């Protein structure tokens, strides 16, 4: 009780679209909804690093 | 023909004890510390301990 104090409780949103889609581009950048819908036709494959 | 004085010991003293005491100073009040709990819950774990 001696060391412990009151936090500022925080909440921040990620989007994950963003996060890819803004992906620095010395690795591939793309938006999940043109991997998603083939990595499923295909069943197979990456994107991103 | 002088018959000696049959001089005769006297009682024995009475041993006597010496009992002293010993002192010491008044105590001191820690720092007081300011704690994010309202009084009642403070006081419940205070009278706890």
């Amino acid at each position: 009780l001696k060391r412990d104090k009151r936090a500022l409780e925080v909440e921040r949103t990620v989007s994950l679209a963003e996060v890819y889609a803004g992906l620095p581009k010395d690795n591939g950048p793309f938006s999940l909804a043109q991997e998603i819908d083939k990595l499923v036709s295909q069943g197979s494959g990456s994107a991103g690093s | 023909l002088y018959l000696p004085i049959y001089a005769t010991p006297a009682d024995p003293k009475a041993l006597l004890s010496a009992a002293v005491a010993t002192s010491q100073g008044g105590g001191w009040l820690p720092e007081s510390f300011m704690s994010l709990w309202r009084f009642p819950h403070m006081l419940e774990n205070a009278r706890g301990m």
